[PDB]
This record gives C-alpha cells, structure tokens and sequence, in this order.
C-alpha cells in the first residue's frame, strides 16, 4: 500500500513469451521439363 | 550398416529386430526413347543411433 | 542475476535488495523442403 515502499514490497513477474509458426508452399511443375523429358 | 534392437521377450516374443541403416538407391527405371527414364526410386540415407 | 544490495553492517546488519530479472530468448527456424513428384502420386522428404 505504502507509496513508497510498495514497489519495495510488491514482486512483479511479468512474461510475454510468443511464437508464431508458418508453412508457405510453392509447386513448380516438372513437366516444364518432364513433357521435356 | 543394420541397427538392430533386440527385445528377447520371453513368453513368445523374440523381438531381434535389425534394419541397415545404408546409404541406398532402389530404383526401378522405365526408360522411353528419347534417353528418358521414369523411375520409381527409393533413396535413402539412414544412421546409426 | 538481478540483485540491488544496500547493506548496513557497522552500526546494525540491515539488508534491503531489490532483486530482478529480466531475460530475453527469440528463437527463429526457417527450413524448407523441395520434393520432385509425379503427378496424381505421392512423394516424401523426410529429414530427421
């Protein structure tokens, strides 16, 4: 409570922890070079 | 070379398990005229544990 | 870690700490992939 003193008196723990997963895909066709081939 | 794992279980089950963990190429090619091939190929590369 | 000490000794043992940490971890992994196919069929990569 005190003004003063709370900050001496109140533990403050405090975690943000944050993990942002993404998967992407792109096909590229082989048949570019597999009709080609 | 072919990491095996052995449970010796006795009541039945003798679990002597082996597999090559290789380098491997199993391939089945099927080959079109143009010098071509289509080829089911497994390739694998494994190790030791 | 993270200690503030004021200690008095002489006169009295009087300690008064303020005690804090702060710990900061970013870990970032990019990988990717790329498997030739046939069409209408599966393929696999597999890396581990």
């Amino acid at each position: 409570e005190l003004p003063y003193l709370g900050r001496l008196f109140r533990r403050d723990t405090v975690t943000d922890r944050k993990n942002e997963l993404l998967v992407f895909l792109t096909p590229r066709i082989m048949n570019n070079q597999a009709i080609a081939i | 070379s072919e990491v095996p794992y052995q449970e010796a279980s006795s009541s039945g089950a003798t679990s002597t398990s082996f597999k090559e963990a290789a380098l491997s190429l199993e391939v089945t090619p099927q080959i079109t005229p143009d010098n071509r091939i289509i080829v089911e190929v497994k390739v694998t590369k494994d190790a030791p544990d | 870690s993270g200690i503030g000490i004021g200690f008095i000794t002489d006169n009295i043992i009087l300690d008064l700490q303020l005690s804090a940490m702060e710990k900061t971890g970013n870990g970032e992994i990019v990988s990717q992939p790329k498997v030739v196919t046939s069409d209408k069929e599966t393929a696999k990569i597999l890396k581990g």
